[PDB]
RNA sequence: GGAAGACCAAGGGUUCCUGUCCAACGUUAAUCGGGGCAGGGUGAGUCGACCCCUAAGGCGAGGCCGAAAGGCGUAGUCGAUGGGAAACAGGUUAAUAUUCCUGUACUUGGUGUUACUGCGAAGGGGGGACGGAGAAGGCUAUGUUGGCCGGGCGACGGUUGUCCCGGUUUAAGCGUGUAGGCUGGUUUUCCAGGCAAAUCCGGAAAAUCAAGGCUGAGGCGUGAUGACGAGGCACUACGGUGCUGAAGCAACAAAUGCCCUGCUUCCAGGAAAAGCCUCUAAGCAUCAGGUAACAUCAAAUCGUACCCCAAACCGACACAGGUGGUCAGGUAGAGAAUACCAAGGCGCUUGAGAGAACUCGGGUGAAGGAACUAGGCAAAAUGGUGCCGUAACUUCGGGAGAAGGCACGCUGAUAUGUAGGUGAGGUCCCUCGCGGAUGGAGCUGAAAUCAGUCGAAGAUACCAGCUGGCUGCAACUGUUUAUUAAAAACACAGCACUGUGCAAACACGAAAGUGGACGUAUACGGUGUGACGCCUGCCCGGUGCCGGAAGGUUAAUUGA
RNA sequence: UGGAGGACCGAACCGACUAAUGUUGAAAAAUUAGCGGAUGACUUGUGGCUGGGGGUGAAAGGCCAAUCAAACCGGGAGAU
């Protein structure tokens, strides 16, 4: 339910907010819960090797299986929850045996939902299997790149991966962000997208939110003294240069990625 | 207004105390420099 | 315990009005003891050497005040006090 | 007097208390002192530290890495600001007291007996265990009045009364199980998910019962024929000592404290680990070990004085500055603001005169009312509660407290105190109790209306908005040049470009590694712009970036 | 009925807009009278981390011990 607010305070005027009525309200389970502290953006020299961020609301890691190798035992999911370790919802299902796991929860997916992961399972979404009996052409989540490593491709909301080619050991997959890439039929993904999809719409309105979020204020460079970035003082409001990252690298078009290990496997580039 | 100073003494002892110093090369130098200049104390320790 | 040790602890009796009240009024007394010793040693040592029955004993530590001789700032040793109670039942006298 | 009081932590380290002294110290004298000299003073199983357990973070056997020194990190081992057993009231010192004394308790361990008995861990599972906001019901601390008890008839009119003053205090523990919150219960069979095992956890299936269990403030009872207690009676070195000791209840109001780590709701989704409970593996089986009652022993060591809104800490000073936590009396008041007082503490370590100019901090002002000046700078004025009223414009919320106006004291009646709030006695019921219904004594107590009355003035003090019209810039709350700049600067939600396929770009590291992220293109980094609304036109010649490989050109290399 | 908000008025608390006094100060940045925020991008305690060809910076060349367009201390060093 993506909603706008009446604007009873400057700040509330263009907030717009998700309300999932369908998430789990009260705890998560307890189990499957670990501690997590935030690093602020720093290595272990103490250093900012990632700037703006920090601050933040306090969260718990939920363990989700992304290996989903838990295998020809149906399940069936319990609730749906927040998960403020990322973007999309989480579900806590419940293996035949007594076992219970997180998952990403997949488009469609609801409380009752039967489902089950191995290489004999049903094609329906929320369903993991390796990809060689896979139909070519559809739609799945939560991919992995090599065999047994657990999902690494579209893990964010809304986020989703169409299967276009079959051949020998690879299959070749339209990644979310349009690059035909290669990967071995033998890494198991998973039937639908991810869920809550409408993420991306919510609006935070005021800074305050996007503080709590963890994010720290970006100053930006042309603001700064000419010793403290390259873009640099002047007087008044003057650029003339080249846009650059504090470092003095070339940005706006420069192509960063230098692999030649990766290299066979990708396509084509986005564009 | 609050000046510089504020003590403590737990912070005190794990910045300067013997122990803090003896933790490494710099700090067994400091100590050898003081032995050697002949100090009534060398750190602060009580 | 050994004895050896005990004949060690009690150094002195500790004379002052506080003393002579608690030792009037309660039946108790107090000792300069070594600065080492504790609760079990000196009930050891007092029931040992003085041959009568100990109750409890407290203690606690003085520290010696800081004095100037001849603008020379030194220190006052620190040393043991013990409260020593003794049962109603024995009387220790001075003759 | 929401402190200039009382108690801590920090920090100090004897400044504490007594005697004695007055050179120096104390902005003066000083007989006094936080000064000098001498003595005394800090009493713990249950308050802290230690100790048990971990956070961030640190160190780190092997290990990886690095010219050397060294860097990173695994098993570990440290690290509280967090989690972990238990004591209260009264009495006492010149100075300690939750420690000493009186009484009354409590906890954890060791040994012992007795009765019973499947006990065992670094492994398993529960528990510990966790946010913000809100709501309001139950209470208590506490206070006010009345009853009670002791004393009082009072320097001046009046005061044997509906009069005045003072007291009306009592804990942990132990027994009880209430307002409230949470949760179906019990029995049986199966399953291997819980790294091995499991009778415990989780899962599935029947059977059966409806009350069951868990939690819980406070009340009541005991604790307590005790203590404390206004005072009185004896002695006193006039500093005190000893004896005796009345009442010791009730109604009402009421927290920000407790019930409540609860309940309702929101999204930004809210520590870890040990004690603690249970399950078993190796094992050990009449041993061992566990459970209960009685006896018995132990509980080590260190801190404990005094100062902490400061003359004792941080400021060179006995410095108008700075310093976290706790307690929270009265009348008025929305209130922890304010004004005046209580408990309690002080009069700020040079006075004494005089009553000029001038400076400082104030008070008042004829007539005028911004004519002052860079500028209404400063001053004055506004100021409260209820009711009435309120514009352009608007993102429909606002603007708005717009503006402007009206009543406001006291006394009486409606009512010798109403509406409400609380709820005794009685009668009835009861699954009999801290129960239910009825019941209305007492107690508390707004607001209004009408009638009267005082004053120049009733929001009479302290307290407590100046308002309106036009326009620049910035959307907004925020942030900033510690110590001359708070803005129109910075950030900002949003917008766009671009980079990045995960061993991500990028960043910190000669390297190992780490952050990015236990994230994954609805993600992440970088640059610009900066809400919203309307929009974002032309130019690729210049520099830059992206794509292209044909030719021309060119490095090491090879050596004709 | 409900109780949203970088909501409103307003003390502690946080801050520093104006004026005067102070300028060999009561103070090497204060005081007095007004002023801004005051449920949050808030505020504060204890402990930890980042080290100078570096940090950190809602960015003023601000901040790093009353010293910052490159801290402090010892050395080269009797630099020139
Ligand atoms: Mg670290
Ligand atoms: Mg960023
Ligand atoms: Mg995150
Ligand atoms: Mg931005
Ligand atoms: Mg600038
Ligand atoms: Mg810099
Ligand atoms: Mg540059
Ligand atoms: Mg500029
Ligand atoms: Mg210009
Ligand atoms: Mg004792
Ligand atoms: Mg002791
Ligand atoms: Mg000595
Ligand atoms: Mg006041
Ligand atoms: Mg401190
Ligand atoms: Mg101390
Ligand atoms: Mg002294
Ligand atoms: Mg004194
Ligand atoms: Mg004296
Ligand atoms: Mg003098
Ligand atoms: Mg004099
Ligand atoms: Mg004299
Ligand atoms: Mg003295
Ligand atoms: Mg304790
Ligand atoms: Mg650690
Ligand atoms: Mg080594
Ligand atoms: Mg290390
Ligand atoms: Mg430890
Ligand atoms: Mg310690
Ligand atoms: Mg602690
Ligand atoms: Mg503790
Ligand atoms: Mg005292
Ligand atoms: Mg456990
Ligand atoms: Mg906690
Ligand atoms: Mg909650
Ligand atoms: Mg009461
Ligand atoms: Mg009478
Ligand atoms: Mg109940
Ligand atoms: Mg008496
Ligand atoms: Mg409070
Ligand atoms: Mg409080
Ligand atoms: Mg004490
Ligand atoms: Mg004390
Ligand atoms: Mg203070
Ligand atoms: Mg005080
Ligand atoms: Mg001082
Ligand atoms: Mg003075
Ligand atoms: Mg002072
Ligand atoms: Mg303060
Ligand atoms: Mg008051
Ligand atoms: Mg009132
Ligand atoms: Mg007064
Ligand atoms: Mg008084
Ligand atoms: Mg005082
Ligand atoms: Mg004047
Ligand atoms: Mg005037
Ligand atoms: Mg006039
Ligand atoms: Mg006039
Ligand atoms: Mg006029
Ligand atoms: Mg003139
Ligand atoms: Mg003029
Ligand atoms: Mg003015
Ligand atoms: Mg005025
Ligand atoms: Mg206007
Ligand atoms: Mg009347
Ligand atoms: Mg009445
Ligand atoms: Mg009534
Ligand atoms: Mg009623
Ligand atoms: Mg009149
Ligand atoms: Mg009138
Ligand atoms: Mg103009
Ligand atoms: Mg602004
Ligand atoms: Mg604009
Ligand atoms: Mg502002
Ligand atoms: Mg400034
Ligand atoms: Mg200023
Ligand atoms: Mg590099
Ligand atoms: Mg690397
Ligand atoms: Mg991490
Ligand atoms: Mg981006
Ligand atoms: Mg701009
Ligand atoms: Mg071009
Ligand atoms: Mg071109
Ligand atoms: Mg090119
Ligand atoms: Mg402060
Ligand atoms: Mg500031
Ligand atoms: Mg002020
Ligand atoms: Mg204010
Ligand atoms: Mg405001
Ligand atoms: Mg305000
Ligand atoms: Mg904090
Ligand atoms: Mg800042
Ligand atoms: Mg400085
Ligand atoms: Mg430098
Ligand atoms: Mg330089
Ligand atoms: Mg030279
Ligand atoms: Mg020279
Ligand atoms: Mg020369």
């Amino acid at each position: 339910a993506v909603v706008k607010c009446k604007p009873t305070s400057p700040g509330r005027r263009h907030v717009v907010k998700v309300v999932n009525p369908e998430l789990h309200k009260g705890k998560p389970f307890a189990p499957l819960l670990e501690k997590n502290s935030k690093s602020g953006g720093r290595n272990n020299n103490g250093r900012i090797t990632t700037r703006h961020i920090g601050g933040g609301h306090k969260q718990a890691y939920r363990i989700v299986d992304f290996k989903r190798n838990k295998d020809g035992i149906p399940a069936v999911v319990e609730r749906l929850e927040y998960d403020p370790n990322r973007s999309a919802n989480i579900a806590l299902v419940l293996y035949k045996d007594g076992e219970r796991r997180y998952i990403l929860a997949p488009k469609g997916l609801k409380a009752g939902d039967q489902i089950q992961s191995g290489v004999d399972a049903a094609i329906k979404p929320g369903n993991t299997l390796p990809m060689r009996n896979i139909p070519v052409g559809s739609t799945v989540h939560n991919v992995e790149m090599k065999p047994g490593k657990g999902g690494q491709l579209a893990r964010s909301a809304g986020t989703y991966v169409q299967i276009v080619a079959r051949d020998g050991a690879y299959v070749t997959l339209r990644l979310r962000s349009g690059e035909m890439r290669k990967v071995e039929a033998d890494c198991r993904a998973t039937l639908g997208e991810v869920g809550n999809a409408e993420h991306m719409l919510r609006v935070l309105g005021k800074a305050g939110a996007a503080r709590w979020r963890g994010v720290r204020p970006t100053v930006r460079g042309t603001a700064m003294n000419p010793v403290d970035h390259p873009h640099g003082g002047g007087e008044g409001r003057n650029f003339g240069k080249h846009p650059v990252t504090p470092w003095g690298v070339q940005t706006k078009g420069k192509k960063t990625r230098s692999n030649k290990r990766t290299d066979k496997f990708i396509v084509r580039r986005r564009s | 207004m609050k000046r510089t100073f504020q003590p403590s003494v737990l912070k005190r002892n794990r910045s300067h105390g013997f122990r803090a110093r003896m933790a490494t090369k710099n700090g067994r130098q400091v100590l050898a420099r003081r032995r050697a200049k002949g100090r009534a104390r060398l750190t602060v320790s009580k | 315990i050994r004895e050896e040790r005990l004949l060690k602890v009690l150094r002195a009796p500790h004379v002052s009005e506080k003393a002579s009240t608690a030792m009037e009024k309660s039946n108790t007394i107090v000792l300069k003891v070594a600065k080492d010793a504790t609760k079990a040693e000196i009930k050891a040592a007092v029931q040992k050497l003085f041959e009568v029955e100990v109750e409890v004993v407290n203690t606690l530590v003085v520290k010696g005040k800081v004095k100037r001789h001849g603008q020379r700032i030194g220190r006052r040793s620190d040393w043991k006090k013990a409260y020593v109670t003794l049962k109603e039942g024995q009387n220790l006298d001075f003759v």
